[PDB]
């Protein structure tokens, strides 16, 4: 009944090695521990994914190439996803952790299982993309489908959850919902509100394009409106929730103007459904703020209010100069015009009935 | 970055 927390020292050390987010996994874990939240969770060591498990989504040829590059030094590698030594073992660890979380849920060990180091939502069956070499979210959804008939995937990262959406574009058994920045030239370029899925999957992809500067109140109003409609229309049996913290004020992506409180309200709205829920991280490039966000959201999962004062711990100096948990929104414009948001929400509302 |  207690939430599962996917963690081991070797897993955190592996995750600390991704160059866009050095030490982020240790920062997240050590802040969670500084707030004593691990004592309220069941710690489960992640398994490493086998190539057989990875091949439930990724192609045989992509997995051969990933292994080759990982040993030696095409398929989306080189720029955002450099072809570097060890990438296959890193992929296998992250994929394995999300699979392990899903297995805990299908086994009934818990109703919430947390892998903050997962959420690599851009990777495609045969292409690395957007820092993502393996789509652990897809692998977790596929594992949940062993026991749960309909899976709802909700993606609150700043970026469109394109790889997950594409994986399930043609099916009605998985519904994907992404809220994201959508603007010319902004990665990955997809996910306008008219992106609804294909074939029998038509209307089983939902996309909410949002502009710079959104704040907690409006974001929650949007998310709540969409999720209420999705729940009633789709009746999910399990949820996979990607909580990339690159929406939070102070992120180098410098787009949205959110705080963890607003994301937390979205999370609580989903938790009220009392379904098996797999919690993932994702983006989040202000490392201390990402740790603040995911620690706060762990508290939300546990029903716990945390002290504003960051407890002393190994990474204390990263939390200066304020050393508090709350994040102050920046002073920038909210570029979301009310009547454009109305148009977006009304379109989605009609598509879901 | 490049890219994303
Ligand atoms: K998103
Ligand atoms: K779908
Ligand atoms: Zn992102």
């Amino acid at each position: 009944l207690v939430p599962v927390y996917i963690y081991s020292p070797e897993y955190v050390s592996m995750c600390d090695s991704l160059a866009k987010i050095p030490k982020r996994a240790s920062m997240v874990h050590s802040l969670i521990e500084a707030y004593a939240l691990h004592k309220q969770m069941r710690i489960v060591k992640p398994k490493v994914a086998s190539m057989e498990e990875m091949a439930t989504f990724h192609t045989d040829a992509y997995l051969q190439h990933l292994q080759k590059v990982s040993q030696e030094g095409e398929y989306g590698l080189g720029y955002d996803c450099p072809a570097t030594e060890g990438i296959f073992d890193y992929a296998a660890a992250i994929g394995g952790a999300t699979i392990t979380a899903a297995q805990c849920l299908i086994d009934g060990m818990c109703k919430v299982a947390i892998n903050w180091s997962g959420g690599w939502h851009h990777a495609k069956k045969d292409e690395a993309s957007g820092f993502c070499y393996l789509n652990d979210a897809v692998l977790g959804i596929l594992r949940l489908r062993r026991k749960f008939e309909r899976i709802l995937y909700v993606d609150l990262d700043l970026h469109h959850g394109d790889g997950v959406e594409d994986a399930f574009s043609f099916t009605s058994k998985v519904m994907t919902v992404s809220l994201h920045k959508f603007s010319p030239g902004f990665f990955p370029g997809t996910g306008d509100v008219s992106d609804v899925g294909l074939g029998k999957g038509r209307y089983y992809s939902v996309n909410v394009p949002i502009q710079d500067g959104i704040q907690d109140e409006k974001y929650y109003q949007i998310c709540e409106s969409v999720l209420k409609e999705v729940y009633q229309a789709f009746n999910p049996k399990a949820v996979v929730l990607q909580l990339g913290a690159d929406t939070i004020a102070g992120d180098p992506m410098c787009s949205f103007n959110m705080t963890p409180v607003g994301i937390g309200k979205c999370l609580k709205y989903i938790l009220q459904w009392q379904l098996a829920t797999l919690i993932l991280g994702g983006g989040g490039y202000n490392l201390a703020n990402t740790a603040r966000c995911w620690t706060y959201l762990t508290g939300v999962i546990l029903g716990k209010t945390l002290s504003s004062e960051i407890p002393d711990h190994e990474f204390f100096t990263a939390y200066g100069p304020d050393y508090v948990l709350e994040i102050t929104p920046s002073c920038r414009p909210d570029r979301n015009e009310p009547h454009r948001i109305q148009q977006i929400l009304n379109y989605i509302k009609g598509n879901l009935k | 970055f490049f890219x994303x």
